[PDB]
RNA sequence: GGCAGUCAAGCGUUCAUAGCGACAUUGCUUUUUGAUUCUUCGAUGUCGGCUCUUCCUAUCAUACCGAAGCAGAAUUCGGUAAGCGUUGGAUUGUUCACCCACUAAUAGGGAACGUGAGCUGGGUUUAGACCGUCGUGAGACAGGUUAGUUUUACCCUACUGA
RNA sequence: UGGAGAACAGAAAUCUCCAGUAGAACAAAAGGGUAAAAGCCCCCUUGAUUUUGAUUUUCAGUGUGAAUACAAACCAUGAAA
RNA sequence: CCGAAGUUUCCCUCAGGAUAGCAGAAGCUCGUAUCAGUUUUAUGAGGUAAAGCGAAUGAUUAGAGGUUCCGGGGUCGAAAUGACCUUGACCUAUUCUCAAACUUUAAAUAUGUAAGAAGUCCUUGUUACUUAAUUGAACGUGGACAUUUGAAUGAAGAGCUUUUAGUGGGCCAUUUUUGGUAAGCAGAACUGGCGAUGCGGGAUGAACCGAACGUAGAGUUAAGGUGCCGGAAUACACGCUCAUCAGACACCACAAAAGGUGUUAGUUCAUCUAGACAGCCGGACGGUGGCCAUGGAAGUCGGAAUCCGCUAAGGAGUGUGUAAC
RNA sequence: GGUUGCGGCCAUAUCUACCAGAAAGCACCGUUUCCCGUCCGAUCAACUGUAGUUAAGCUGGUAAGAGCCUGACCGAGUAGUGUAGUGGGUGACCAUACGCGAAACUCAGGUGCUGCAAUCU
């Protein structure tokens, strides 16, 4: 096996990056952030749900790995892999070292980890408001995976937005938003007058 | 093995303001240094030569000796259970003159002022500074000023 | 065998326990390393002053 | 903290040269003396507004007594608190003859019942529910019935001595 | 108007006290449990009561 | 190192959970070995076996039960249970291992890695000697080999009897 | 460094224009510093000199090393400061 | 009676010395200064915490648009600085996430200086220095200003000297912190302690809490306690908890993930006096054949759902289902 | 007010794109004997203010411009943090008490000021 989690649980290290000083770091377990359909519009799914963490701790990459594939696997049975997005929202940049008398004992890198506060988003998913019991059911699975306590919050927000439900669907009635891509952009009331009118076309002319 | 040089750990202490690179503007060397002068050290990282060691940096003193491109300062360094005299000989850009002085001055300035004035007027003068006081009773009227009542809020997620 | 290497417990108060004293200060501080051409005029002004209140 | 009076506390923002009049901010606080009042004042201004102890000023502290205080109310209580996990919203009644009444019952409960000290608890609002219909929980609403009696089954008298010469009876 | 005057008296022990608030409690003439002294409210004074305020 | 959980993608004809179980993740234990160097260097006798007692349970057998992918028979998973047993041998100093055999069964462990004024002394680990490699040599080897003194109780307690 | 141009000539030779806050260079580690320069090229030179003191770092406020600012000379360079 | 050190620098130095420090002694010069392990006002310095990355460097997830006088897959295309469909590259606007040896920004705590008679102002002497100079510079003469003389609080006297002892293994707690899976482990920072120290408390215990100690008397308390051991309420009050391993006071003498229609409170949706939820009770068919399939379909070895009956009542419909209205 | 020479502070002064500019100045611009310097009178040197020109430089103005600057009880008394408890929590960590207190964000405003000398409808 590998050395127990329980082992690199807690932050007692600073963040220890690869680098220029620490060069030869294995590789990530956890690869692909974005699953399902994560070339949908904004306005295709409204809700958004998030898991988050309880706790200032470290999760490994093969458990961010192990519990997107669980939280997938199980929203793509029950609704299908287009019925919405998940997105991992917390990437293991610190690299945990191993020793393996101490004499000579500064660590080799043995894997890596995630640093999260309490408050801080582990994972999202956002989909049609049809959909929240089966998203919701998908990341308490996931929550097996992670060491400690997280929450599943439902968000005020509208998908992945920073806006409120209500916000963005004014924004929206007038011209003030825009497609671009998976994401969106918003008409400023600042810059180029000129580029403005290019870019929104349908304010204005209200 | 360890080091300590010269100029160990200054890497930031004697780096430039961010978009105050380059040449030194020449209000620095047309300020006059007179002996008795208080001056505060604070070292230009583009001049290297007459340049304090980082020790002084952020530390003020008074001049003792004016030369050609530099004043030579009087520091007080604590070494052990005392304090030695230390004298630095500093090129003048990474020196200032010590506002401290300058506003004491002023007010010795003030002061005879009032003395003077207070004797011709012919009463007493109080010339001490004091610290901030208690504040003093007072009557603050509701007159388009009700006072509205707050509570504590319900949490919300966010 | 191995032991302590370094620490500055208990320096400060022994630092304190005769105290830290200021470097005590006198009207007519030395006049060494103040410039040799100023101080070498300065003798010769000092010389005339004193005849002169003779 | 101890048995609760109710104050009116009144303060402001100091006055400054372009503010010269600061607008008067008021709250009941519930606390055992006037010293813990005035604490708890800015406590919770300085979770409302930009303002601190040291750029602001008490303007009064009055003690509030109950209107009626020989009048059983059923009083509504929102409460704020933190658990060992998170934060809670909750809605209690109590039943008493006093804000103040209704406002000890209240710490003493969230302290059986959650274990939460007066430290973790903020009283959002304190009301008299005025018409029986209004009231929710069913340990209030079980008082409201009409003409009700009830016996105390199985009385103990507490005994001076430490020998009694009779078995003791619990009759009532 | 603001209070004046405070009485301050010195409730705790003489042992284990940090360096600082050791020495305001002795610029205050508090250097015995259970001695007072008068006190004038100023700004310089009122800082000197917040570092012995556990003693 | 050892033992046990949780989740459940899969396996299991079909069927996640009879029996299992990937990716993860929570623990317990001190019968492994490390890490450390606190105690002992005016000395706590240093492997193993033999003898003998007692204790733990994480139960191999035996009692009484629940479950099954339990027809029967055989078996497997689990509970209360440590009351009662748990062996004879070939090779090895062995601990460990391995095989033959019997058996209801040949479970695992602790007690200063129980037990040397209880034995023994095969191993190791003084001084003799041989070999191999190493070393110019004296000599080295947690490499092999052979030979090598095992002391005292009459005191106190404990225990057994008087 | 990039762009756009010029026989052989191409991803890379040399020439030209435009953009270019330094993304270059500055012996050698790394950090700091530097743009009509501290970088690049050119001209002239020997201050890499003489005489001893003071001062900063390390510090015992000893030594050694290294460095700073003057003095008294004699020089270099530059139209000069 | 006073009262330490385990720290600094050097040493064939690391179980030792010298050195500085801490300590005692002797005093000496004076007599309320100069002061100060402190605040205040004024004025500096700093690149840690936080923050930032649609800001530089470096790392990093995702689409979108754009462009190759060129990268490549698909296929027309004499060939094309061609024609397009598609995958890397590159550019533009966005997007998720990071940094001990990144940073525009930037705390808190800690830290330098000042807060006057050795001052301030006026006047005009000296010089070989300096000036174009009768200019300056430095030091003076004479004159003026004195208690509200220039913030606060304190001051047990202040200042100065000689000489010499012991020590130069440390260790612990809170907070900051490095190595390590961790350690009653190793190593630093600031403070307080133990060592050197009894006393009350924590049963017990170097270091925790309280509090530091001449000999006694009285009173009151700290920390901790008040069923009994045991001095002190089997006090008062509101609740919660029943354990066929209950629980019981910091340091501290451990327990987790995960679970429970045990019990208590609570959050948010839902139903409900036009009668719910249970339970007993009857019926649960008719019908534009609406509509597929002709081994059957007025639902089944596979279904894409859709009309119509008297009515307080429904539906092309499952628990076995002849293959069947 | 404009312009020049020399400046102070060094973006409110920079950058991008456009437009305007009387007078004077500044500029571009003409010339190669002389001093002088180049591969090259392009730069640098000299000579003439004569032949020409506001085209550019320069100055100002415009822009829901980029950048920069100022302010805000904007965010936020948030993050962080000094001090305290025989506070909570198995822990990770957290709350409270007496203090100090950001950065991003958002919004509003702004976009060179000025010294010495000379000169000009
Ligand atoms: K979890
Ligand atoms: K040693
Ligand atoms: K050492
Ligand atoms: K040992
Ligand atoms: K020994
Ligand atoms: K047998
Ligand atoms: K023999
Ligand atoms: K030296
Ligand atoms: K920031
Ligand atoms: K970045
Ligand atoms: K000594
Ligand atoms: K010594
Ligand atoms: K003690
Ligand atoms: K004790
Ligand atoms: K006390
Ligand atoms: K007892
Ligand atoms: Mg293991
Ligand atoms: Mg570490
Ligand atoms: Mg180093
Ligand atoms: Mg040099
Ligand atoms: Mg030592
Ligand atoms: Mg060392
Ligand atoms: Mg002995
Ligand atoms: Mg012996
Ligand atoms: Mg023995
Ligand atoms: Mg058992
Ligand atoms: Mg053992
Ligand atoms: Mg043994
Ligand atoms: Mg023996
Ligand atoms: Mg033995
Ligand atoms: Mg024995
Ligand atoms: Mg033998
Ligand atoms: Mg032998
Ligand atoms: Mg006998
Ligand atoms: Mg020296
Ligand atoms: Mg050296
Ligand atoms: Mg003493
Ligand atoms: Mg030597
Ligand atoms: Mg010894
Ligand atoms: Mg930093
Ligand atoms: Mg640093
Ligand atoms: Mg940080
Ligand atoms: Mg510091
Ligand atoms: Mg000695
Ligand atoms: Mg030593
Ligand atoms: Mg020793
Ligand atoms: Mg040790
Ligand atoms: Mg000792
Ligand atoms: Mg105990
Ligand atoms: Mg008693
Ligand atoms: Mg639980
Ligand atoms: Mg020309
Ligand atoms: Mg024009
Ligand atoms: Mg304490």
């Amino acid at each position: 096996a590998r050395r127990p989690a329980r082992c690199y649980r807690y932050q007692k290290n600073k963040p220890y990056p690869k680098s220029r000083y620490n060069r030869a770091v294995p590789d990530s377990k956890i690869r692909i952030y974005d699953l399902g359909k994560k070339k949908a519009t904004v306005d295709e799914f409204p809700l958004c749900v998030h898991l988050v963490s309880n706790e200032l701790e470290q999760l490994s990459s093969e458990a961010l790995e192990a519990a997107r594939i669980c939280a997938n696997k199980y929203m793509t049975t029950v609704s299908g892999r287009d019925a919405f997005h998940l997105r991992v929202r917390v990437h293991p940049f610190h690299v945990l070292r191993i020793n393996k008398g101490m004499r000579g004992a500064w660590g080799k890198p043995h894997g890596l980890a995630a640093r999260v506060d309490i408050g801080q988003i582990i994972f999202s998913v956002r989909t049609k408001d049809s959909n929240k019991d089966v998203v919701v059911e998908g990341l308490r699975r996931a929550r097996y995976k992670f060491p400690g306590q997280q929450k599943i919050i439902l968000s005020k927000k509208w998908g992945f937005t920073n806006l409120d439900r209500p916000e963005y669907l004014k924004k929206r009635e007038a011209g003030e938003v825009k497609d671009d891509g998976a994401f969106v952009k918003f008409l400023s009331k600042k810059g180029s007058l000129e580029n403005n009118i290019r870019e929104f076309p349908e304010y204005f002319a209200a | 093995g360890k080091s300590h040089g010269y100029r160990s750990r200054t890497r930031y202490m004697f780096q430039r303001d961010f978009r105050k690179h380059g040449a030194v503007h020449l209000s620095t060397y047309l300020k006059v240094y007179k002996v008795g002068d208080i001056v505060d050290i604070k070292a230009n990282g583009s001049i290297q030569k007459g340049m304090p060691h980082k020790f002084y940096q952020g530390k003020t003193g008074v001049v003792y000796n004016v030369t050609k491109s530099s004043v030579g300062v009087i520091i007080n360094k604590m070494v052990g259970n005392r304090y030695l005299e230390k004298r630095l000989n500093l090129r003048v850009e990474h020196i200032k003159h010590s506002k401290c002085r300058q506003e004491f001055l002023e007010r010795v300035k003030a002061n005879a002022a009032k003395r003077a004035e207070a004797k011709a007027q012919g009463v007493a003068v109080q010339l001490k500074r004091q610290p901030a006081q208690p504040r003093e009773s007072r009557i603050v009227s509701t007159e388009g000023n009700v006072p509205q009542t707050l509570a504590p809020v319900p949490y919300e997620t966010f | 065998a191995k032991s302590k290497n370094h620490t500055a417990h208990n320096q400060t108060r022994k630092a304190h326990r005769n105290g830290i004293k200021k470097p005590k200060t006198y009207k007519y501080p030395s006049l060494k390393g103040v410039d040799p051409k100023f101080r070498r005029n300065h003798k010769h002004a000092l010389h005339g002053t004193a005849k002169a209140l003779a | 903290m101890a048995h609760f009076k109710e104050y009116q506390v009144i303060g402001r923002r100091l006055p400054t040269e372009s503010v010269p009049e600061p607008k008067l901010f008021r709250m009941r606080i519930f606390a055992s003396n006037e010293v813990i009042a005035k604490s708890r004042y800015w406590y919770f201004l300085q979770k409302l507004h930009k303002v601190k102890k040291a750029s602001g000023e008490i303007v009064s502290i009055n003690q509030i007594n109950e209107a009626h205080p020989t009048k059983v109310k059923n009083f509504g209580v929102w409460v704020r608190y933190d658990s060992r996990s998170g934060t809670h919203n909750m809605y209690k009644e109590i039943r008493d003859v006093s804000r103040v009444a209704a406002v000890e019952t209240l710490y003493q409960d969230m302290a059986a019942r959650h274990r939460a000290r007066f430290r973790s608890i903020h009283i959002l609002k304190v009301a008299e529910i005025e018409k029986t219909a209004d009231v929710k929980r069913q340990y209030v609403k079980q008082f409201l019935t009409k003409d009700l009696k009830f016996p105390l089954p199985h009385r103990v008298q507490k005994s001076t001595k430490t020998f009694s010469y009779k078995r003791p009876s619990t009759f009532y | 108007a603001q209070h004046k005057l405070v009485f301050v008296v010195r409730i705790k022990g003489i042992n284990k006290i940090p360096p600082k608030p050791r020495k305001v409690l002795q610029l205050l003439r508090l250097t015995r449990i259970n001695s007072g002294t008068f006190v004038k409210v100023t700004k310089a004074t009122l800082e000197l009561l917040k570092l012995i305020e556990p003693y």
